[PDB]
């Protein structure tokens, strides 16, 4: 239910109750993405698994649940 | 040599310490060039030495000898003392000058230095160069890292500062930092007691300061609890929990401070600013509209100022939302985050278990209903 | 015979003594040139490492046979803080059990001179571990002659159980630069 990357950024925490700040990770949105080369390696790979005869409505009925 | 004489003959023509005389020439001989420093840190914070120059000649001669290997921070708080003892702040500024020529080195040094000469001109009574050797000194130290125990000098400084200014709103601020970066233990019970005070006078005043529960909740604010000075603490609850009608209550009582006399306009409107924020939070977020009659009810204002106090709410941004006054109903969507308690956080996590049943209802009557072409 | 080492370095803030002529840093400095070239004078496929002990336990060069980066970035130390030398050892041990050579002998070599305050049953227990787990550690001390030299023969005798000659101790008072007591200790003896 979720990607594999998990991004974070070091960032200093200026808090307001007044405690010290201590470095703190931060999260960044990470996504999958893929050069031109990359997306027709993982597609040849992934040629027998990957449904693609499912329709843009199936797809995004398939996103929503 | 000089230093050797003069060594020998404190052994007993100085006053007091035998035993720590020996140590020191002991080790000087042996000549490790450590456990000097602690020694020579105990011998100075050791009594007697106010109201004398024993301390201002025990220095000299001994930076003399070693000005050059001591730790550079070692070496500044035995000046700190030191320029505790002697008088007459001209020779005191510019032997704090000298000093830090002389410590140019970790920043810890050197920001001990100017905090130490901002506070010897502070008393002096400078306020301008004051200000610029606090600002410099606070830029130099966001380089430096975290805990170093060097920060509660500076902020202890800029807490004196903005006090005698009259910033509370700054003050409050740094004094809370200064908390946060010391620990209450090391700190006698009377000075956590006249520091909470302070500090709690100072969230009274502060022209931005409109969050309370940190305070309530901060561990120093607890020297008060079976305290006379406690007079705040009840003020403290009754002022963040926006009740007007305590706070005149406890007006026979914290009229009594001389700061808190002139400010009551001004925590007058802060009450019943806060008083606004706890009735929207305490109202739920579907009937969550205000009538001018409420709101005046509530803060022991009338109609008529009752607009002009909320448009200043939304003005400093504590609430959001809208005002209808041909209708006199004060919409709102949105109050500043309040702390809460136990209890509240149960209530909030029966609310989210609600939300968690709904949403799962939903994935289930989805999944099932389009489950042919589902994926 | 192939050895790979890694030298641990206090650099606490004792180490502005100048018990050493001229102070300690710079007799610590000497003392690892010398160390150093032995190692390489020794099989040259021998490797050697730094580590500093310090508030951070840092390490400062892995396993690497050229010594000219070794020199340089030791000299590109100040003494600050305290010593650790648990999480040293650890460390240290860490980075012998990651070195590329696997057939190279395990070794460390630790200039301690300071008070380790850490407790003995903490010190036995490293020094087992460490023995069961097959690496040899020759320890150099000097300055404290009495705060921790109990310590370190007990955690060396610890080390050596019965049989484990590997395990080593050196204390040196106090005199000139730490050069002629390293050269003529058994360590670099049996080099």
């Amino acid at each position: 239910l979720g990607l594999p990357t998990e991004a974070y950024i070091s960032v200093e925490e200026v808090h307001d109750d007044g405690t010290p700040t201590s470095k703190t990770f931060e999260h960044v949105t990470s996504e999958i993405g893929a050069e031109e080369a990359e997306e027709v390696g993982v597609e040849h790979l992934l040629r027998d698994i990957k449904d693609t005869t499912v329709g843009t409505l199936s797809q995004r009925i398939t996103n929503q649940v | 040599k000089d230093v050797p004489g003069f060594l020998q003959q404190s052994q007993n023509s100085g006053p007091g310490q035998p035993a720590v005389w020996h140590r020191l020439e002991e080790l000087y001989t042996k000549k490790l060039w450590h456990q000097l420093t602690l020694q020579v840190l105990d011998f100075v914070q050791d009594p007697c030495f106010a109201q004398g120059d024993g301390l201002i000649k025990l220095y000299e001669n001994f930076i003399s000898e070693f000005e050059h290997r001591v730790n550079p921070l070692s070496l500044v708080e035995i000046i700190l003392h030191v320029v505790r003892q002697m008088t007459d702040p001209n020779v005191a500024l510019t032997f704090l000058e000298k000093t830090r020529e002389k410590v140019k080195s970790s920043d810890e040094a050197v920001i001990l230095c100017k905090t130490a000469i901002g506070a010897l001109k502070l008393n002096i009574g400078d306020l301008q160069v004051t200000k610029e050797t606090i600002e410099d000194v606070e830029e130099m130290l966001n380089n430096l890292p975290g805990v170093t125990s060097v920060h509660s000098r500076f902020y202890d400084l800029s807490s004196k500062y903005y006090q005698t200014i009259g910033n509370h709103a700054s003050y409050y601020k740094d004094a809370l930092r200064f908390l946060g970066c010391v620990d209450i233990k090391d700190l006698p019970v009377s000075e956590q007691q006249e520091r909470a005070f302070t500090l709690g006078l100072a969230g009274l005043l502060g022209e931005g300061v409109f969050n309370f529960g940190e305070l309530l909740m901060h561990p120093v604010l607890e020297s008060l609890r079976n305290t006379d000075r406690q007079w705040l603490i009840d003020t403290l609850y009754a002022f963040n929990s926006g009740n007007v009608e305590r706070f005149q209550t406890l007006k026979t009582a914290w009229g009594q401070q001389p700061d808190l006399a002139a400010n009551e306009a001004q925590l007058l409107r802060k009450i019943q600013l806060l008083c606004l924020m706890e009735m929207t939070f305490t109202r739920p977020a579907n009937h969550r509209q205000l009538t001018f009659e409420e709101i005046a009810k509530s803060a022991k204002i009338t109609v008529n100022e009752v607009e002009l106090l909320v448009m200043k709410a939304l003005s400093v941004g504590l609430v959001k939302g809208s005002i209808d006054e041909v209708d006199k109903r004060v919409h709102m969507t949105w109050v500043q985050p309040r702390v809460l308690d136990l209890q509240q956080i149960k209530g909030m996590k029966d609310r989210l278990e609600f939300w968690c049943t709904d949403v799962k209802s939903m994935e289930m009557l989805v999944e099932h209903q389009a489950h042919d072409i589902l994926t | 015979v192939l050895e790979s080492t890694m030298v641990c370095v206090d650099n606490s803030e004792y180490m502005r003594n100048g018990d050493f002529l001229p102070t300690r840093l710079q007799a610590q400095q000497d003392a690892v040139n010398i160390v150093c070239h032995s190692k390489t004078r020794s099989n040259p496929e021998n490797n050697v490492g730094l580590i500093t002990l310090a508030n951070d336990c840092e390490v400062l060069t892995t396993l690497t046979p050229d010594t000219g980066r070794i020199l340089s970035k030791l000299h590109t130390v100040q003494p600050k803080g305290k010593i650790t030398f648990c999480t040293g050892i650890r460390v240290a041990h860490l980075a012998l059990k990651h070195r590329q050579g696997k057939n190279h002998k395990m070794r460390i070599i630790a200039f301690v001179g300071s008070p380790v305050e850490d407790n003995e049953k903490d010190l036995v227990k490293l020094a087992k571990r460490l023995k069961k787990e097959k690496v040899n550690v020759d320890i150099i001390n000097f300055g404290e002659e009495e705060v921790n030299t109990e310590k370190l023969t007990a955690f060396v005798n610890t080390l050596n159980g019965k049989d484990g000659t590997g395990s080593h101790l050196v204390t040196v008072p106090p005199g000139p630069s730490l050069a002629d007591a390293l050269i003529s200790s058994p360590i670099l003896a049996g080099e």
